[PDB]
């Protein structure tokens, strides 16, 4: 809305300077046709000054990311649990903007790095902007905000040579994890498939911290935010994610853009766990501790509303790069808790926007503006875009008739701190002993994964720790892993040629919890947007017919179909030269193309076959429609998620069940 | 000293760019003797770019002011009352820098405006820099920092026309004072001769707030800082201050500069009033309230050391 | 005019910048006597804003004030320029003007002796066009690369930052005496033009030669002169000094009040027009910004009317943030190879990066044009636009080739005058045509009246007597002596040095019209001039006399202040706050004669107001018939020019108003023999 008003149309008209004077911008002004450029060429300098100043500092973390606009719709009048206005009526709609991101990499790094992912949502409510600045993993690495630069310095590239980009696979990171055992829980999540989601639409969002819902009567309850994906949970496998980082660094932003454009905008149920203030310590851990989840067995989810993203931005820089989220953007009906991680975030996000924007008026950028009137005595500052008519901006005043009025619990629907909150005791720089169990919940998480999923997590640790040069850091890592699980420590140690320390059972247990497994979460609820590559040839008219008949059969079910051949032509979308298995969720070979799988200047040696073989190795549904092909590929016909049908319609019924299953995990070897 | 290492001498030598290339800077490079100036004139652009970027924002308050270097010398080993290293030995010397100022005027406004004055002192101690950012009046207008922009907007010029400069003599200021009665104590001080001191050397400095002195054993006492002028207290009269504002806007900064150059660097006894924690409310008011003084009859001054200013800066902008 | 960007706070509850209702009077604390909490976002957003309110002041002309208005063309000027704002009789264009001093910082006094800025933005229908001028038609230096030398020398000495807003110190006079180009502007600054009575009583000049360019490509050389319709008027130095203390805001207040009272100031926007062939025809080089074209060689042509009639709503957003540029040029105007102008073109685009903190400064409301913008400038800190065109490069096919190139032949593009050429070596050399630094300063001096010449001599005597270096004082005399031996002797006399022997190389007796203030005749209007009526509460008849006088004076548009010991109905100011610098004329009602000791004002205050007004040359008088007590106490002769005594209120006012138009009675100032 502030957005529509600031759109600039350049589909017609003559070029002008920024002050409306028509100009040109293709040739410099010179003293003679082979002469030096003149200082009086203001067309050249205004153009190049703007160019020279296009860049702004990247975000200090979550620098790599992508955003979209949408709507939130409330399912009910939630006045029974919160005063929040955006939650006060069945069907009440509030515009949103969401940015998704990795954490460690710089702004040009690959989407498919292994990382914690950001999921930040702004609700432009009729009582002010409210941001929930969350992640795809429900627990954080550290228990106090003051430690954030330590964590981030350790995971970001070593500062002498700035190596390695977007990766925890180096000595400093594992040194930190092994010395700061609070890290174990988020570390296990990041080493699971949660570190490499299939897309932003196939992950959940978590507020991480306990917050408060506050009623108009002043009573409060504790809450956790959980945004539950309506697309299902899905991951890449690590080898695939590595290839994708090189073949398509833009994979997740492309996926989101494309889903929105096709009318398949992603959806989440916005949910809370709600518990009483008296339950802060009732669950065997402290709700102020951001390294802990409340197991769903103890507190079920309440569905509050629907979040849908359905419109892409118009200008990436002005919208996505410039959006400036803050947990300090809070509204009446929500309040903070004394989580020491949340407490310090409140300071950082207001401060860091000065760095990014270069001045104090960052809330005036169209993407940051609210949708309601602003009334306050903030004035001046660089980049001031308002002309204030109140010439007495101080309180208390009579010269402006006492306006603006103070808003609070009683008057003007003011924000107010939950009035039940207290503090007592010494002023201390001490960690609560209630925070001290760093290992039971990582074990709970691990126990909750399926066997192949446990293997993938062990293998991610084997990969990264094998790259740590320091033998002392590797030993220290095994010491901590062993406190979570002796078996994990044993299996990781086997890959690095060290012995695992002896079992220490203090925190071992066999408890499980629901809703954290990706492999166990069942088939995808929808296959719309999933990508099918049909590997065809221009050498046989039969192959292109086969491909075309399959295309129309798959496309009607909302699948994105790419036909691949040696060269482009009508019906062929991509050449073998530019194609890769990371480009598809399923791969089908039309049997008329059999000969290509047995050299060409048009693509690299063995390319058609390697696409099929990669897709199979990575767990994807693979098929031949019409085998010589399965033999060349070493793919058994009876394998789950391997399809062989002469019939088109029987092939497509079977294949589409495979796309829903998504990964065929029997193709991955297990320890023992 | 970090300052000596950064001094740059230009009493000899040929002109250079900022990267050490000898150049000239008196005539632009032109296409012909009556021709247009060339873009390739890097000598011109480096010099003019610097000039174009010389200014930085003035301080949001106390923009008008002047500084000097000096020394603080402790009178005693004060370990019995504080762990502070700069106070831990008789005769212990610590370098200082002090800046004095008015409060409301912009950086080119007159020294002899009626106002509260700043007296900010940095002690470059051997256990880190310690600043006491004080004023010449021992009490402040407001009781909560969140009100500072209200106070300051009200005393600074009206924001439609930016009138009047460096003056509380307008409607908005008196509106604020009359609606916010905490202002009365400081208002009375500012309306006295303390609003128009004869010089920076003829005023005291106050920390205003109660602070704590903390011993190594962890015990604490409540303190107020009072820097007591060895030059005596003296004020202007208002009609004189008004004329002076016009005749010499630089009167206080000149007075300080000259006193230092002539070997008459100004001195203050750095003192504290020291009371027990149990006395926070014993004096008929709350020691957390920055609008209240402890009358000297209830708590005498202890002299901790001597502050002397005796060296002017080399570059006013840099220092 | 900028209505679209206004924010009203006359109603409503307090909100954050993101529209959440909040309070902002008490911090959040752990207990009623506890420490403040980091989670107090209300506190931190409000204080962070306050902490970041200030921006760097302008590198020069930091002290100034602005207003909105309108320019109206008097003709279709198509026959000399393609400029769209000048293309039809009565065509109107919105303007914004900022006036300023040059040397002082923010908060320094309006009434410092200085060169003054007069910067005008025309928001035209083919782009913003700025004329960034001064009240003096010549500049100190001949090459822009010297600007930091000039400005460092006149600004405060950089060890102690003394003195504020003044050329009265060694470094300034060292520079002037070593750089003789400075003589012409120096003589202007030392005249009454250095201390104008108001922004409304000074003229504006572009200083440089520019070009007017017709649509057929032909060009003429022009000088811009904005001629005041209020008349020219100055202060006297001794009055300027007191005013600097009594009212640092005097010029900005004068302008604000004139606009509020429906007396918005006016100027005729004029040019001198000459041919390209006349660049060296007048005995100097038109590329030299230290030279004027005497009006006897090229008369003024009136192009249109500039009137300022609306004050800003927010000074910071409008006046502080307005970012002028001589590179804001429009089709029909072009530059010349003046080496001072040439370098300015670079400076004003660069320096806004310092002020604004980022590259999108043309987006601030006050800087926006009033037409659409079509270009491929993108991103940058503080980007307010959301650009639709996702192919911002030329040449493109994916946006159908838009925006289109504009030039002489398509799209009304700006174009460089096509007859301009360059020839010769690439040189860092000064043209010998620039070498005569002294004949025009003498021309100026010759054109002032005798008392005006005395005032200029006295300004120099004042400033140079404050220069501590005896070598600098001698070098100063050397230069002044090349302009005029008599100036040098008279200045020397005050500093106890001897002037050097006459050097007649540049001496001459020529004069030129239009540069003298004293010689410019009575003011054409007295509306807005200030009359202080000194009265008393002791006598109800003195108040009656003051009331009668008020009615008669206000009817003619004068601003009347009745002064008494204390405020009451009919009395505007007390004696304690009154000063002669507050008035253009002073009247005592004869019922108040006794006042001429109290706890209510300083000793001698009523008399001092009258004596000051007399000694500074203002019309003064006593109304009622009994005048000798007051005039004798003040040592003012009853028969003096500009001294009035009448019983009749009507007759008193008639005579007094003739005196307000004369403005200054110069016969009260002593002359060197
Ligand atoms: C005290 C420092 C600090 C701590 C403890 C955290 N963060 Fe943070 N975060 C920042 C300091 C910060 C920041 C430096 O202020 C950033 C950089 C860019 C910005 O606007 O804020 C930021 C960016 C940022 C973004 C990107 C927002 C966007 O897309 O523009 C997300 C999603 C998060 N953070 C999420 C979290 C979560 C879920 C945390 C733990 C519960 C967390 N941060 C702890
Ligand atoms: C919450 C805001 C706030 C409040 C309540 C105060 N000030 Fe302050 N003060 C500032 C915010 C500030 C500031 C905006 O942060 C300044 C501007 C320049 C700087 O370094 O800090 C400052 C500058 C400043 C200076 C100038 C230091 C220098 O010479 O560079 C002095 C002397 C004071 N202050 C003294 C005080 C005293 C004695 C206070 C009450 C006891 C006080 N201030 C309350
Ligand atoms: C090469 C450097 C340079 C030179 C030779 C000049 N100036 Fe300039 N001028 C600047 C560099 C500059 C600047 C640093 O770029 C300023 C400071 C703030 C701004 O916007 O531009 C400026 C400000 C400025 C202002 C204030 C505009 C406002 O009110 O915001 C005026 C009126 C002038 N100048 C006028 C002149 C005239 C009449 C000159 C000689 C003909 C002149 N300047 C030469
Ligand atoms: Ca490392
Ligand atoms: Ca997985
Ligand atoms: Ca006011
Ligand atoms: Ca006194
Ligand atoms: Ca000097
Ligand atoms: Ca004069
Ligand atoms: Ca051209």
């Amino acid at each position: 809305s502030p957005l529509a008003a600031y759109e600039v149309d350049d589909s017609t008209g003559y070029l002008t300077s920024d002050v409306g004077g028509p100009i040109q911008d293709q040739t410099s002004l010179k003293a003679g046709i082979r002469g030096p450029t003149l200082l009086e060429d203001f067309m050249f300098r205004q153009k190049i000054q703007h160019f020279d100043h296009e860049r702004v500092p990247e975000r200090a973390v979550h620098a790599r990311g992508a955003g979209a606009h949408g709507t939130f719709t409330s399912y009910a009048d939630w006045s029974n649990i919160t005063a929040a206005s955006f939650l006060n009526a069945t069907g009440k709609q509030t515009p949103v903007f969401v940015r998704f991101s990795t954490t460690a990499g710089s702004r040009g790094s690959a989407d498919t790095a292994r990382d914690v992912h950001g999921f930040a949502t702004r609700f432009y409510t009729d009582e002010g902007n409210f941001d929930i600045v969350g992640n795809n993993i429900p627990v954080f690495f550290i228990q106090d905000a003051i430690q954030f630069p330590d964590l981030i310095h350790s995971v970001k590239p070593r500062p002498d040579n700035e190596i390695p980009q977007a990766a925890t696979a180096h000595d400093s990171a594992w040194d930190f994890f092994s010395q700061q055992p609070s890290t174990m829980h988020t570390l296990f999540w990041a080493m699971s498939g949660h570190g490499i989601p299939r897309s932003y639409r196939h992950m959940d969002g978590f507020g991480v911290h306990t917050f408060r819902f506050v009623k108009d009567d002043g009573s409060s309850k504790l809450i956790k935010w959980h945004f539950k994906s309506r697309q299902g949970k899905a991951s890449l496998v690590w080898e695939e994610a590595q290839v994708l980082s090189g073949k398509n660094a833009d994979f997740h932003r492309q996926d989101l853009w494309d889903a929105i454009e096709s009318g398949n905008g992603p959806e989440w149920d916005v949910c809370v766990q709600i518990v009483d203030e008296s339950q802060a310590q009732a669950f065997g851990f402290d709700l102020l501790d951001p390294t802990k989840i409340i197991p769903e067995e103890y507190a079920p989810l309440t569905k509050l509303g629907l979040l849908k993203l359905d419109r892409n931005p118009t200008n990436y820089f002005a919208e996505t790069e410039q959006v400036m989220f803050q947990p300090g953007h809070i509204v009446r009906g929500i309040d903070f808790t004394e989580d020491p991680l949340l407490q310090g975030r409140l300071f950082s996000y207001l401060d860091t926007q000065l760095n990014r924007n270069g001045g104090p008026n960052f809330e005036q950028l169209p993407i940051n503006m609210p949708r309601v009137p602003i009334h306050n005595n903030n004035r001046d500052g660089a980049g001031q875009m308002f002309i204030h008519r109140n010439k007495y901006p101080y309180t208390p005043n009579t010269l402006n008739s006492g306006y603006p009025r103070q808003a609070n619990q009683n008057a003007g629907r003011g924000f107010f701190t939950a009035p039940g909150r207290t503090a007592s005791g010494a002023l201390v720089r001490e960690v609560s002993p209630t925070f001290n169990d760093h290992w039971s919940q990582p074990r709970l998480f691990f126990n909750s994964l399926t066997p192949v999923e446990q293997q993938f997590l062990v293998n991610a640790m084997r990969f990264e720790i094998s790259l740590v040069k320091s033998e002392e850091v590797k030993k220290n890592v095994l010491t901590q892993l062993n406190r979570v699980s002796h078996d994990v420590a044993v299996r990781v140690a086997a890959a690095i040629g060290l012995g695992a320390p002896d079992a220490d059972d203090t925190y071992y247990h066999n408890n499980k919890t629901a809703g954290v497994s990706i492999v166990g979460s069942g088939p995808l609820p929808t296959i719309k947007t999933l990508r099918v590559g049909i590997l065809a040839t221009t050498s046989e008219s039969s192959a292109l017919d086969q491909a075309a008949q399959l295309r129309t059969r798959l496309e009607k079910d909302g699948l994105v179909v790419t036909v691949v051949a040696e060269t482009l032509r009508e019906g062929v979308d991509q050449t073998y030269s530019t194609a890769d298995a990371t480009g598809f969720d399923g791969v089908v070979v039309v049997d008329g193309a059999a000969a290509l799988f047995a050299s060409s200047p048009l693509f690299p040696t063995g390319r058609p076959l390697q696409i099929f073989v990669d897709a199979y190795r990575w767990g994807k549904p693979v098929g031949v429609c019409g085998s010589e092909v399965l033999d060349a590929a070493d793919v058994p016909e009876d394998g789950d998620g391997v399809y062989s049908e002469e019939s088109v319609d029987m092939f497509v019924e079977e294949f589409e069940k495979g796309l829903a299953t998504f990964r065929f995990t029997d193709r991955f070897a297990l320890d023992s | 000293s970090p300052l000596a290492a950064y001094e740059v001498d230009d009493s000899t030598g040929y002109l250079t760019s900022d990267v050490g290339g000898p150049i000239q800077d008196q005539t632009s490079l032109k296409a012909g003797i009556r021709g247009p100036t060339l873009l390739e004139d890097f000598m011109f652009r480096q010099k003019i770019q610097h000039f174009d970027h010389e200014r930085v924002p003035e301080r949001a308050v106390h923009a008008r002011g002047a500084g000097a270097h000096g020394t603080f010398t402790s009178y005693a080993d004060w370990s019995n009352i504080t762990a502070a290293s700069f106070l831990n030995a008789t005769g212990k010397q610590t370098p200082v820098f002090v800046r004095f100022s008015t409060t409301a005027g912009s950086r080119g406004s007159a020294d002899t405006a009626r106002d509260v004055h700043g007296f900010a002192t940095r002690f470059y101690t051997d256990e880190g820099n310690f600043d006491i950012v004080g004023n010449n009046i021992p009490v402040f207008f407001i009781q909560d920092a969140i009100q500072f922009p209200d106070l300051i907007h009200s005393v600074k010029p009206r924001p439609d026309n930016e009138i009047p400069q460096a003056a509380t003599a307008h409607d908005s200021a008196w509106d604020f004072f009359s609606q916010q009665p905490s202002t009365m104590h400081t208002l009375f001080w500012a309306m006295s001769g303390h609003g128009i001191p004869r010089s920076y050397r003829h005023m005291d400095g106050f920390g205003v707030h109660t602070f704590r002195f903390v011993k190594d054993d962890g015990s604490s006492k409540l303190i107020k800082w009072h820097f007591k002028s060895r030059q005596g207290k003296a004020s202007l009269v208002w009609e004189e201050a008004q004329v002076l504002s016009g005749k010499n806007a630089d009167f206080h900064r000149q007075d300080l500069w000259d006193a230092i150059e002539s070997g008459n660097g100004p001195e203050w006894d750095v003192c504290v009033q020291i009371v027990d924690e149990s006395q926070a409310q014993a004096f008929g008011f709350d020691l957390l309230d920055p609008t209240k003084i402890i009358p000297e009859e209830y708590a005498p001054l202890t002299k901790l050391g001597l502050l002397k200013l005796d060296r002017n800066p080399t570059n006013y902008f840099a220092e």
